[PDB]
């Protein structure tokens, strides 16, 4: 199993203030040139979204404020300034291997 | 829109059996793989088995593989999951997926889910 | 490599079934490889073929060429052996030059043959439905 | 289907190369989807053509057709950017009537997707040598 | 707008049940985008088309057309495909000047698909009585 | 069947419009049954005909026509009559066979009834937009 | 992209005013994407399209091409419609090679943006005096 | 206006760059007012040429005419000095009437400078991708 | 010729208000940006305002920003400048100049100024 491990376990901020978050994978992710972290979004009373795919690429329901880097450890997502429905819980998962481990998640 | 609209669930004592589905309507159900992803109460997310395409190719975890099953009915566009000997742990929601177009999924839809304990 | 017979596993869209292939030896007049199934009249049957060219004065690369075909019978009534209703073919042509690498030529194999199953592809070709 | 990333995994002559395709719309003019590669230059992609097309009153059949181009780049004395040297194409054409099932169309995807992963064609288009 | 899977619902007789239509591509040369409902042997399938003429700036009248066609499947005797007795046509046909408004034409749109839920339509169409 | 007062509800673009259409008698020649809207100035109504083959016993095809016109006034300067300054035409023509059965024509009514409330035929027709 | 609707803000002279723009689908003929005002008639409204090319056997490289219009409607006495009296139009076209990279394009975009802001092309364009 | 410095800042994908324009005189020959760039050798500039032509006996509408030349610059094997490989042109042409006033004429231009910072033109100039 | 002729100033105690003006003849008013540049009796150069073409983007100091305003208006060719609350610090000439061509000026032509305390 690749452990995925959250290095907040909760988090706040204002409406101003950027927010980080990073997930630290116990293996290499990053395959041939291109690395399958992914991140979701859930709400309390509803199913998790999907945010950012493969990293770095946007769904094309996302509001463009949310991005991501990283490279085969660490993978962070940077939300330039929070507005009031990016409030939510933010889990982070593995698409390499076969089990498919996910995150802990952390709170908003 | 894609819409997976789940059943089954209930209060269920442990070693019975059960079986949930998926409605999967909006899109072309026999060219997508499909997923079973659990969510505890401790709040989080686990995955379950994928199914390919025709059924073909499986993926169970490793809690789930000595006793459940996962098929699915192409023609009705259901998407099943038959349980058995329920080892006290499984209390999860139990979340229908829709896999994207690749190699091992990312989960791209989702739905409500149905208690189980 | 050499015209063996072919047992395909795990054809068909629930991927159960099996499709064996004998040889039917090499043309003289074009060097297209030939195989058929096994166990079916001629005319009847499900062929696949093969052929590689070389540069020439005409081209000046490679050009490997498969062509697969396969009938459907409608054993009607008032006769004993079956026609022909409808073929369907397939045939993929491969291009390389003369200074194409061993990785290069076997990166085209590999992405064809991991693209034809993947949903943009199945609702393309069993369903008929473009990619919007 | 819907134009999203196809991901394809275990490519290569060993395997172990993944490639993922992202979407570059469809083509009104001629109903031809587009993918793409992540490359900032055009001419260094990797792209990957798929169209369907629908009988006229002239072919009077389905036609399903999968084009593949991989370019391969390298930089020469005195040049700074690399620019592009060889082209290693690829070209499916299917072909079904009107009266075919969709089990006949699918056991043609998955008998070719089973030939190219054989080694009388893993043979002839990794190392270039005809079926003898 | 962009076509899409558009899911029909409560529609017939009784009003319970479904028509799931695909997209199929634009037609290039005069602009008719079409539906279908994913139904094997696509000689025989639930079909919709749609045709609004093109904004220009010297465009006196926009046009909006809508046509279906329902066949119905034979399996006659001694022939393994099933064939088309007969057909179910509809043309629905808009006609509007550049100097209407939104309101002018939704109006003409609501007041037809109220007209259709009307006993005097469903009685004209459903047991082809003459209103007198 | 007999003509009475028909009143369509819930119409128009918010759908908090009423139509109330009283009848207007047959055309003796060719069958037609009118409707029209209680609005003063005759020459500017609301206007509904529909018109349906007559029931004979060598009949091949039945052939249901409804068309839709709605004017609007324009009060010109100079005048004490208003005029019309356009319109806004509709025409829905189906068409069966002799052989078809009650369920396979409430079908196509109700397709095309659900259609219209449809996002494609609501932005097809109120905004222009050509589906792509 | 994706066509969405467009809200042009800071526009017009002191840069208080909105432009806001629907879209109006692309063209299967040319290409062209299209956009319009948002609540106007047709042949009365402010147009905006945009239409991207690739390279063919006749050129060599890509070409993005904008072009608006937008008339001015004078309502004349005696008449209930207003007629248009001009039109004033805009076409930028682009050009770029098929090795151009990322920041290159987006370099001449943003230059062009900040130089119709500039005291050169202010009073060339709204003032139409030439520089000296 | 006058010739002077039109020092351009905010360029760019990332949005820091700056570009200062150094005039170099007006063209007699047909009015075209030029800006260059502060290099030595008269091929590695970046120029601006800006134009407006009055109304003749042939054309009778006015036309401001904006071009934008950028070229990029790279050495290469056995060779010392920087050559041109590439050239990234731009072309925007204005129309407008006798009678057109000054805010119609500055509504086009403030258009024009917010279509270019959009997100539906960010994507067909920056990534070269066709509005679908 | 560029040629900038302002006019207000006096003897004004703490607390009050004025407005300034700015003829500005010789070019094309409503084209170039415009700016408010103060001078010291102690002989420095300090800036005040901006205001940009159309009267859209404008920048003040920060001693300027909470009680001073600044517009224009381009069919009498004026460039005003509001004051208030005059908090015995800016006695100075008040300069009215033109903007350079570019995105933050550097004041190519100038003017004589009035004296205010």
């Amino acid at each position: 199993n690749i452990v995925l491990t959250q290095s907040p376990a909760s988090l706040a901020v204002s409406l101003g203030q950027r927010a980080t978050i990073s997930c630290r994978a116990s293996e290499s992710v990053d395959h041939s040139g291109n690395n399958f972290i992914h991140w979701y979004q859930q709400k309390p009373g509803q199913p998790p979204k999907l945010l950012i795919y493969l990293a770095s690429h946007l769904e094309s329901g996302v509001p463009a404020r949310f991005s991501g880097s990283g490279s085969r450890t660490d993978f962070t997502l940077t939300i330039d300034p929070v507005e009031a429905d990016d409030f939510a819980t933010y889990y982070c998962q593995q698409n390499n291997e076969v089990p498919l481990t996910f995150g802990a998640g952390t709170k908003l | 829109e894609v819409q997976l609209v789940e059943s089954g669930g209930g209060l269920v004592k442990s070693g019975g059996s059960l079986k949930l589905s998926c409605a999967a309507s909006g899109f072309t159900f026999s060219s997508y793989a499909m997923s079973w992803v659990r969510q505890t109460p401790e709040k989080r997310l686990e995955w379950v088995a994928t199914i390919s395409d025709g059924g073909r190719y499986i993926y169970y975890s490793d809690n789930v593989e000595g006793r459940f099953t996962i098929s699915r009915d192409n023609a009705k566009n259901n998407l099943y999951l038959q349980m058995s000997h329920l080892k006290s742990e499984d209390t999860a929601i139990y979340h229908c997926a829709r896999d994207s177009s690749g190699y091992f999924p990312y989960f791209s839809y989702w739905g409500q889910g149905t208690l189980v304990t | 490599a050499k015209l063996e017979t072919v047992t395909l596993g795990n054809i068909g869209k629930d991927g159960k079934q099996t499709l064996v292939l004998n040889p039917r030896g090499v043309n003289p007049t074009n060097g297209v490889a030939s195989l058929s199934q096994a166990g079916a009249v001629p005319a009847l049957e499900k062929r696949v073929t093969v052929s590689v060219s070389q540069p020439s004065r005409n081209r000046k690369n490679y050009k490997v060429q498969v062509k697969i075909q396969n009938p459907t019978a409608c054993t009607a009534n008032g006769s004993c052996d079956p026609s022909v209703t409808r073929q369907a073919y397939a045939d993929v042509t491969f291009s390389f030059t003369q200074y194409s690498t061993d990785e290069e030529r076997a990166f085209v194999r590999t992405e064809l043959a991991a693209l034809l199953a993947s949903p943009l592809l199945i609702d393309a070709i069993d369903q008929l439905n473009p990619a919007y």
